[PDB]
């Protein structure tokens, strides 16, 4: 449907850059840890996928 | 390796439109793998796996969804089921209890609708 | 299982004293088993199978898919403002089970107190099982049985 | 009386069964997973009004 | 002419649901025992009254 | 973790009422993204008349200018900053409470929340296709 | 059967009402089906509800809420006075006209879509006229709507394609209005608020229709003359007109260049003195009230 230009690379690396602290496990609650430990350990464990009990 | 997805996808969409060929392609040509560059070899480097589950379970509703209504036709007109289960190898279908005979379809049914796909 | 039997009864002897006409007990082998006897000497209207909701108006087969979903509905009796089923209680209790060969079922039934169990009185029913049967008593003296000694109904 | 207590399941309806709840747990995996990814679009969208710089 | 003590099976509910899922297991409702929806007087309705409102 | 920032900054000279706030917010604000941290809005609240007369290093305060910061950082670095703003005689009172993230990733300050405005999307785009 | 009785019975016919039977806010249309009862069944107690009314009660007209309660009493009211006010209105014999000019609501006109041009106003009242909703119902309207037009997408991505292609290939300013009719016209089939609530024209107040000239032995009446009464002896602040009860509806007032000089002798008791009116014209307004204009007719 085309016929602002573009944005500079620099902005956009800024952009992934600020998702990418927000979402950093370093800048999370402790439990969101857990909650990946957990499934960690639950799928060296399993015996099939969806196995959880 | 200071290259970025974003960049390197800003150079296949920039070599491709203007036709410049630095060797910086022929790097990402090795850094993805991509030997040509095109609109298609863009699209298949940023392929997502939600999109391949999105079509498995559309695939999987429509087994389910398919076995049930052919069943479900097939009892309702007890001159077709017995048909069908001739058909499909069954001896004298009509000399048959409902749960012996209806599991027969069931196992019919699952065996026309999974063993063909 | 005893303690579920245990409940059956009490459950009986709680609707009997509000005079509810119909009530469900759970869905197993021994309370089918115990239901049937009572229907058959006349202490139960009706016994149907049917789910949490209510009694089966036509059959439901009975699969995994639906058994914890099923109950057993049973009608109680009242006669000249009396309930007919009036108590309903366990012999062999869970703690302490008690089974009696046949010549020991022939004394209670005869006014000899055994084991502690008072003997049987004038129109109640004392229920045996054996061999995963239920029956009464005077029955299983009658096929030479030996059984555990489950209830007493009145 | 004489009914059997409980008809235990055919090999054909535990496969359907097990069809049906490998779809339930599938489609709900998939389902959180794309609402995590219109979360991250929406996220974007906005990281321009964010300061790492 | 509603229908009282009627439980329906999860073999009736053969199709999906309005969330895209299948029913394969009694929920918690369809287990609890329902015999004092029996003796509950029955609250009477009558599509005119909505007219009537 | 999502954390929402009030300050009262100290008004010392009246003819630069918002110098000492943004001398603070861009000290502040640098702590946070050299730290791995993200800055997502400062919303000045303007000069405030206190509830009372307030005190801090041996001074009295009837006035302050309030600001709002909402920063996106790890536990460590947000106990860092109440550090630093609790010792610096400029700051008369600050407070740090967490904004939940458990259900949605884009929250908006406290403020435009009781306004109606849930995230930042909706008052970016109430400033775009609207503005 | 007992309950096709039950249905079609006298007492299911009143609309089920729990509004206060002492309500003191503004009134402006009566809020509660009066009753009657005859005067043999009067003297026995007897109105066709639940239990016997008190023999202490002497009217014949009554407003109720609940045939019984926990209090073991009847909740009514003895009173049936917005009868009176009906009849007063048909006897001041004023049509009830619009003041927009719309089309007579008790007629089944052949409109069209001249008012239809505002699709994008009321399509999104729906979810826009919600005042006085809950903060969690009205955002139920927000995920379950989403939903059902989030279900049209193909549809929409297949018709805009095959008969507006240009739009989408040059601007959205169109696209935009072919998505307005778009869910309008696959909504018409469905029922949002397929009842409206509103009231319809005069809400029953008057069923005349203006033109007619009234008769009288002493030639065609003109000028409607009506008593009524001054409630203020200030004209109302901010108002260039006073306020009048004619006939148990509140008015407002013109006079003719003058207010009669009863009205600073008199005062604040200005209410206990009847004054002549003429009732200019009446209109009616949303909020289902009546706008009665008025004006003192003064001996001259």
């Amino acid at each position: 449907s085309g016929l602002v230009g573009i944005e500079d690379i620099e902005k956009l690396e800024d952009r992934r850059e600020a998702i990418l602290r927000i979402l950093s496990m370093r800048n999370s609650e402790n439990k969101n840890a857990i909650k990946m430990a957990v499934e960690l350990a639950r799928k060296e464990f399993e015996r099939f996928p969806g196995d959880t009990g | 390796e200071k290259t970025t997805l974003l960049r390197d996808i800003r150079t296949i969409q920039d070599a491709l439109s203007s036709g410049s060929t630095p060797k910086e392609l022929l790097e990402i040509k090795q850094r993805y793998g991509i030997q040509d560059f095109s609109q298609e070899t863009v699209r298949q480097l940023l392929q997502l796996d939600i999109s391949g589950l999105e079509v498995n379970l559309e695939k999987q509703r429509s087994l389910i969804d398919r076995i049930q209504t052919r069943l479900s036709e097939l009892l309702s007109n007890d001159l077709k089921c017995d048909q069908f289960l001739k058909d499909h190898g069954v001896e004298d279908p009509l000399t048959l209890k409902k749960n012996i005979k209806k599991n027969l379809l069931r196992k019919h049914v699952m065996m026309d609708m999974q063993q063909p796909s | 299982s005893l303690v579920k039997l245990a409940n059956t009864c009490a459950h009986l002897q709680n609707c009997s004293k509000v005079r509810v006409a119909l009530t469900s007990i759970p869905y197993t082998k021994l309370q089918l088993q115990f239901a049937y006897n009572l229907y058959q000497q006349g202490f139960l209207s009706s016994l149907q199978k049917g789910s949490t909701m209510g009694p089966d108006k036509d059959f439901v087969e009975v699969t995994p898919d639906n058994i914890s979903t099923r109950r057993l509905w049973v009608g109680l009796k009242y006669r000249d403002n009396k309930p007919v089923l009036s108590s309903c209680k366990l012999i062999s209790k869970p703690n302490s089970r008690i089974h009696l060969p046949m010549e020991d079922m022939k004394k209670l039934c005869s006014g000899v107190t055994i084991r502690n169990i008072k003997p049987l009185q004038p129109g109640e029913l004392i229920l045996v099982r054996a061999h995963n049967n239920i029956m009464d008593i005077n029955e299983a003296i009658s096929k030479k049985l030996d059984g555990e000694v489950l209830c007493r109904v009145k | 009386m004489s009914q059997p207590l409980l008809r235990n399941r055919s090999p054909e309806e535990s496969e359907l069964l097990k069809l049906k709840r490998n779809y339930n747990r599938s489609l709900l995996n998939f389902q959180a997973h794309k609402k995590k990814l219109n979360e991250l679009l929406n996220l974007y969208h906005v990281a321009n009004e964010f300061i790492v710089t | 002419g509603h229908i009282i003590g009627k439980l329906v099976d999860v073999t009736e509910q053969p199709h999906a649901n309005n969330k895209g899922l299948y029913k394969t297991r009694p929920n918690s409702s369809d287990k609890r025992v329902g015999v004092k929806r029996l003796y509950r007087p029955p609250k009477l309705t009558y599509v005119e009254d909505r007219l009537r409102s | 973790m999502l954390y929402e920032l009030i300050g009262l900054v100290r008004i010392t000279n009246s003819n630069a009422p918002k110098l000492e706030a943004k001398e603070l917010s861009s000290t502040i604000g640098k702590l946070i993204i050299q730290n791995r941290g993200v800055v997502r809005d400062i919303v000045p609240m303007g000069i405030r008349y206190l509830p009372k007369i307030m005190k801090k290093d041996q001074e009295k305060h009837f006035r302050a200018y309030h600001f709002l910061m909402l920063f996106d950082s790890s536990a460590a670095v947000q106990s860092e900053i109440l550090r630093t703003l609790k010792k610096d005689p400029r700051v008369i009172r600050s407070s740090i409470v967490k904004v939940d993230l458990d259900k949605q990733l884009d929250r908006a300050s406290s403020l435009h929340r009781s306004l109606g405005k849930k995230s930042i999307l909706e008052l970016v785009n109430e400033d775009y296709q609207s503005i | 059967t007992l309950a096709e009785l039950l249905g079609r019975s006298r007492i299911a016919q009143v609309a089920n009402n729990h509004k206060p039977l002492t309500y003191t806010g503004k009134k402006f249309h009566p809020t509660h089906q009066i009753i009657e009862t005859k005067p043999s069944t009067l003297y026995r107690q007897e109105w066709g509800l639940k239990s016997a009314i008190p023999s202490k009660i002497k009217s014949r007209y009554l407003v109720y809420n609940d045939l019984d309660t926990l209090e073991r009493i009847t909740t009514f009211e003895p009173r049936g006075g917005t009868q009176w006010n009906r009849l007063r209105f048909q006897e001041m014999g004023v049509p009830i006209v619009s003041n927009i000019g719309r089309q007579n609501p008790f007629f089944k006109y052949i409109s069209r879509p001249e008012d239809e041009s505002h699709a994008k106003l009321s399509l999104f009242k729906e979810m826009k006229g919600d005042t006085d909703i809950s903060p969690a119902a009205m955002k139920k309207r927000l995920k379950k709507i989403t939903a059902l037009i989030r279900s049209f997408q193909d549809e929409f991505k297949e018709w805009l394609v095959e008969n507006h292609p240009d739009e989408l290939k040059l601007n959205s300013n169109k696209l935009e209005d072919y998505v307005v009719k778009f869910l309008n016209k696959k909504l018409e089939t469905k029922t949002n608020k397929k009842f409206n609530t509103e009231i319809i024209g005069t809400g029953g107040l008057s069923y005349s229709l203006p033109g007619k000239l009234k008769n009288s032995p002493n030639g065609v009446i003109q000028r409607t003359v009506v008593p009524g009464r001054i409630l203020n002896v200030v004209k109302e602040n901010n108002d260039n007109k006073w306020l009048a009860a004619i006939g148990g509806f509140v008015a407002d007032v013109v006079f003719f260049q003058s207010p009669p000089s009863s009205f600073n002798s008199m005062g604040d008791f200005i209410r206990m003195k009847t004054f002549l009116f003429e009732i200019l014209e009446a209109s009616m307004e949303k909020n289902g009230s009546v706008s009665m204009h008025a004006r003192l007719l003064e001996p001259q």
